[PDB]
């Protein structure tokens, strides 16, 4: 309790700090409102990628012994993709068994921004999408910006 | 007071402005220095999409703050 969510407390006001004073190209992100383990972040599709042009929604949860443990990160928008899903969880080793506290919130926005530009078909939450990007990779990039078009502009 | 608005080449940009200021105000001023549209222009805060007809002020930016700039297509 009170020293663990102090440190916590003390790590995602550093982050944000952090943001405040080097504001990062790949991301905006902060606090919804008056909550700091609740924030809300965005992420522009990545210029080369399929996703070009779009601007898609997160939320950001830190857990209680946050930075010990991952932060709960999830998409609102709608973004087709074989490793994330119809709820918006996003397969990426870093927010489970890679976890480190070396990483911040502004790194993990980085890797999935990585992850759009090159998705790891191999441990796919939607196999379907999967199976299109492994043998129709033109079909992919259409249908994802398609739905670029449709969800995230 | 100033605020800062990041573009996607990394550029910033920098504005004068008021905690009444509107969000069309502000579009009006990257017009000025960059000649983007205002109908172009998507403005994020901290996380939150900026929409026409609030200030500043209802979203909480301060002397200071950093804006993104996206564009429609």
């Amino acid at each position: 309790g009170s020293h663990m969510l102090e440190m916590a407390l003390k790590r995602i006001q550093k982050e944000l700090s952090d943001l405040q004073r080097d504001p990062p190209a790949h991301c905006s992100a902060g606090p919804v409102g008056d909550d700091l383990f609740h924030w809300q972040a965005t992420i522009m599709g990545p210029p080369d990628s399929a996703y070009q042009g779009g601007v898609f929604f997160l939320t950001v949860h830190f857990p209680t012994d946050y930075p010990f443990k991952p932060p709960k990160i999830a998409f609102t928008t709608k973004i087709y993709h074989p490793n994330i899903n119809s709820n918006g969880s996003i397969c990426l080793d870093i927010l489970r068994s890679q976890w480190s506290p070396a990483l911040t919130v502004s790194k993990v926005l980085l890797s999935i921004c990585s992850l759009l530009c090159d998705p790891n078909p191999d441990d796919p939450l939607v196999p379907d999408i999967a199976q299109i990007y492994k043998s129709d990779k033109e079909k992919y990039n259409r249908h994802a910006r398609e739905w670029t078009q449709k969800y995230a502009m | 007071m100033q605020i800062f608005v990041k573009t996607l080449t990394g550029k910033t940009i920098t504005l004068e402005v008021e905690p009444s200021d509107t969000i069309e105000n502000v579009k009006a001023k990257i017009q000025d220095k960059e000649g983007i549209p205002p109908d172009q222009q998507r403005l994020i805060f901290a996380g939150k999409q900026l929409e026409d007809g609030r200030t500043l002020s209802d979203y909480n930016i301060q002397k200071e703050s950093t804006l993104h700039l996206v564009l429609r297509l």
